[PDB]
RNA sequence: GCCGUCGCUGGCAGUCGGCAGAGCGAGAAAGAGAGUGGCGCGGACGCUACGCCGCGACGAGUAGGAGGGCCGCUGCGGUG
RNA sequence: GGGCCCGGGGGGCCACGCGUCCCCCGCGAGCGCACGGGGUCGGCGGCGAUGUCGGCUACCCACCCGACCCGUCUUGAAAC
RNA sequence: GUUACAGCCCCGCCCCGGCAGCAGCAGCUCGCCGAAUCCCGGGGCCGAGGGAGCGAGACCCGUGCGCCGCGCUCUCCCCC
């Protein structure tokens, strides 16, 4: 057993300087510091995973306090390896600076 | 982008594309044979 | 009637044949192939006989009905779709499963089933993964390959073989490994296992799970 | 070619109609013997009569 | 006529 | 068959220009091609002011 | 004209439009350095108009074509005669460069004129470009490379991969 | 132009020919050859600045 | 993609059924013409025409104008 | 080069009935696949009665971006 | 000082002296292009519309894969 996902950070939303598009999140992936290296991560699943007070059903398990918002990488952002991600719901601003799991599927290798 | 849409507007496009494919493949077959002969010639 | 003949126009690229109209005209010899211009069943009855309508008018009609859809093309059912396989997944390839209870385990790819799902085996004795279907999008195809070209996979191992059977509840109902599956597992394993042990340190490699660790980045490393 | 195939729309009864079929060209410019996209591309490209 |  | 004909016509136009230039360069002269008959125009500015 | 990218050398030939007075007007040629041929023709009409009673309306371009460097693999010294407008006058300069192509030398002149004199390309007229022998060069910057046994080290080599890694344990070494 | 038009229209009609009657804007010049006559074009260079004050 | 406005002063009375016969979108005027001589009993919806349907373009707004409100309030004749 | 790429002595043609006169020298049938007038599956999996499922909006809270108090006269109002 | 114990530039004759190659997988020495242009793949967003008919026909009452565009096979006979 061991980790099966890459470590990312929720850097912020899509934006100009004074307008914010919350439907797109900018993700920073550990070890990906150029745009030509982001190609592996396009289309891969992304998960904002967190905990709440109330229990919720777990697929393949019993209810617990873990919750997840799923998404996926949609395209690269910039020159230094940032990617754009989209989630089933806009990410909460409290998630900025926190871990975003990037899964190794859908596999293309 | 859509082949059968093109043929509806310009049926001759099928002839041009078939000719291009056959010509390009034929021109590629010559360059390899030319190149292969040169490499064999050098080995001599 | 005549027996069907294979198409005389080989495919150059999808939708474009090798030969033109006149070229095909001759190849097909069309210069000589010229051509020129119940609803009821009677039944006896113990009147003498009744004319019986095979299909009866509806006994009910809803207050409203939906109209007919417009006709489309190219929307096939699933069973008629073309199946694709990554070129990196050849029989004997070692794959890393990414989902399910068997995630991270390294398994041997046997064949791609008609539905398009892959068939794999651990083998069971090495990592407790049986003959099991897996989806290709959820596996990483490593570059390690054993030669299973001489392995005879039973032919009944099909999509219907591996489809789940429903279990009912009113307490709980438990899945049972049918004795046939155990027999099938041994038959296939007995041929793959000796070929795995031929490669040094490969059986131990298949026992070991895949995980990402510190400083290890999937885009950088070769599988 | 590309301008008229990808982004070519006819002005037919003062409406903007994609030139998805050849009859669209023929009904309007047929009197000038322009009856297909190729006749339309040849009239534009060579600046015909 | 010729075709038939 | 009109498209088949235009294909030939376009090729002759393309090849004819090259042949006129080559024969002028041979004689030490200059072949000056005809000024273009066709222009494509794109508006690159907005509508304010 | 914007001195965009590396300039090319164009051979532009033009003449007055023939008229009943002169059915065969004389032909004129210029050396033009420009980013593209469209700019090259534009600058031609700007120069001939300053020397002749001619302009685009009453003349035509007879030949526009790129002149290719003839010895792109040989190092040469280029003398350049140019004039330019400063904030408060016009001046004639003679400058020298070492390069493999004559259009490369002319590009260096535009960057150099911009660096040392804040002269925009629109205020520079390259009058003449010649290849000069080592014994005829005048500028000591060019002459110091006329040494058959030239040698020199590369002191204080600065780390240019300063963000790969962005954080490291060892400090960089500048001596090699 | 009317009289020239009316004359040409009448004349062309009895010859069974078509002659242009409408004016046209000056068209782009057509391709032609320019003979060098074995003479290289005269090279032109910008002149040096001179303060003729 | 959806909403509305405008335009086509666009289309639909043809739901013409066993007293039956289903079409008139198509490059290029005008007839799915009329004749005279040489087994089952069946076939969705529609059409408040102030209705319903299609196609294309368009949409800033103070002062100000106009339209539509199955917006809201009180009372009167009818109706429920 | 142009002349259906003029006339004579290995590879593609949106040539392929005929009696002719002669310039020149009006309906074949079926069957099938589809880059074809806008999406379908004739493809699947998990979970569920006391702690869980869904509930845009609404109640409270948090965070990120945005954000000056209206009416008015006024060329100009968040206006000290 | 002038090819020697290195080389460089130029010019005449050597088929533009001869051979590869050719805007070069010496994956960057310098361009513009595609009727002189085709093939394959990957990621993202989206699915608006809902009676398009086909053929049998007044000897038939079928069937919901139908237009236009592109193909295949049979109604011939042989061979692998
Ligand atoms: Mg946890
Ligand atoms: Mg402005
Ligand atoms: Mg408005
Ligand atoms: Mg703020
Ligand atoms: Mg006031
Ligand atoms: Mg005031
Ligand atoms: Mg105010
Ligand atoms: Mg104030």
């Amino acid at each position: 057993s061991g980790r099966l996902w890459c470590k990312a950070i929720f850097a912020g939303y899509k934006r100009g300087l004074r307008n914010q598009r919350e439907h797109t999140a900018l993700l920073k992936i550990e070890g990906v510091y150029a745009r030509d290296e982001t190609e592996f991560y396009l289309g891969k699943r992304c998960a904002y995973v967190y905990k709440a007070k109330n229990n919720t059903v777990t697929p393949g398990g019993k209810p617990n306090k873990t919750r997840v918002i799923w998404g996926k990488v949609t395209r690269a952002h910039g020159n230094s390896g940032m990617v754009r991600a989209k989630f089933r719901s806009n990410l909460p601003a409290k998630a900025i600076g926190h871990r975003i799991r990037v899964m190794l599927y859908p596999s293309r290798i | 982008k859509n082949l059968r849409i093109m043929l509806k507007l310009n049926p001759y496009a099928k002839t041009m594309r078939r000719n291009t494919i056959l010509r390009q493949a034929r021109n590629h077959k010559l360059r390899v044979e030319r190149a292969a002969a040169a490499l064999a010639a050098k080995s001599d | 009637k005549g027996k069907p003949h294979c198409s005389r126009n080989p495919v150059l690229v999808r939708g474009i044949g090798r030969y033109s109209r006149s070229a095909m005209y001759s190849r097909k010899a069309l210069y000589k192939r010229k051509y020129a211009a119940l609803a009821t069943v009677t039944k006896p009855v113990g009147g003498g006989t009744r004319v019986v309508k095979l299909r009866k008018m509806p006994r009910y009609y809803p207050t409203e009905d939906v109209p007919r859809k417009l006709l489309s093309h190219g929307k096939k059912p699933f069973s008629q779709h073309v199946r694709k396989l990554r070129a990196s997944i050849t029989p004997g390839t070692i794959l890393i499963i990414l989902t399910g209870r068997h995630r991270g385990k390294r398994v041997v790819f046997l064949k791609q089933l008609s539905s398009g799902l892959l068939l794999v085996t651990g083998p069971l004795s090495l990592n407790r993964v049986p003959l099991r279907r897996t989806h290709q999008k959820f596996v990483i195809a490593t570059s390690t390959k054993i030669d299973i070209s001489g392995v005879k996979i039973p032919k009944h191992l099909t999509d219907a073989y591996f489809k789940k059977k429903k279990l009912r509840k009113p307490e709980k109902e438990k899945y049972e490994i049918t004795e046939q599956r155990k027999v099938d597992q041994k038959a296939v394993d007995s041929q793959i296992l000796p070929k795995i042990k031929a490669v040094p340190q490969l059986q131990g490699y298949l026992r070991s799970v895949f995980a990402l660790t510190n400083g290890v980045y999937p885009h950088k490393l070769v599988f | 070619n590309e301008l008229i195939y990808k982004r070519g729309y006819g002005k037919i009864n003062k409406k903007r109609i994609a030139l998805t079929d050849n009859t669209l060209i023929a009904r309007s410019l047929g009197k000038y013997n322009i009856i297909c996209m190729e006749d339309l591309i040849h009239e534009i490209y060579t600046v015909g009569k | 006529r010729g075709l038939r | 068959e009109k498209a088949k004909h235009y294909h030939k016509e376009y090729r002759q136009m393309y090849r004819t220009e090259i042949r006129m230039a080559r024969m002028a360069r041979k004689a030490g002269n200059f072949y000056v091609p005809a000024e273009p008959k066709l222009a494509f125009v794109i508006r690159i500015r907005g509508i304010n002011g | 004209m914007k001195a965009s990218g590396t300039l090319r050398e164009y051979k532009v030939v033009g003449r007055c439009l023939p008229t009943p007075k002169c059915r065969t007007p004389p032909l004129y040629r210029m050396r033009i350095f420009a980013p593209n041929h469209v700019v090259a023709k534009s600058r031609f009409w700007y120069f001939v108009s300053q020397l002749k009673k001619m302009k685009k309306s009453s003349g035509e371009i007879v030949y526009c074509g790129q002149v290719f460097e003839k010895s792109p693999l040989r190092v040469k010294n280029f003398g350049i005669w140019l004039r330019y407008d400063s904030r408060s006058g016009t001046h004639n300069m003679y400058r020298e460069y070492r390069d493999l192509t004559t259009a490369g030398a002319v590009t260096q002149c535009y960057r150099d004129m911009g660096a040392r004199h804040r002269a925009r390309a629109h205020s520079i007229q390259i009058m003449k470009v010649e290849e000069i022998a080592a014994s005829k060069c005048r500028r000591p910057a060019v002459k110091q490379f006329h040494d058959s046994k030239i040698k020199f080290p590369l002191p204080h080599r600065v780390l240019r991969r300063q963000h790969k890694p962005r954080f490291t344990t060892k400090r960089p070494n500048t001596f090699f | 132009r009317v009289k020239e038009n009316d004359q040409k229209k009448k004349e062309a009609k009895e010859k069974g020919t078509w002659v242009q009657l409408k004016r046209q804007p000056a068209p782009p010049r057509e391709a032609h050859f320019v003979r060098t006559n074995g003479k290289e074009p005269e090279l032109l260079e910008p002149i040096p600045y001179e303060f003729m004050a």
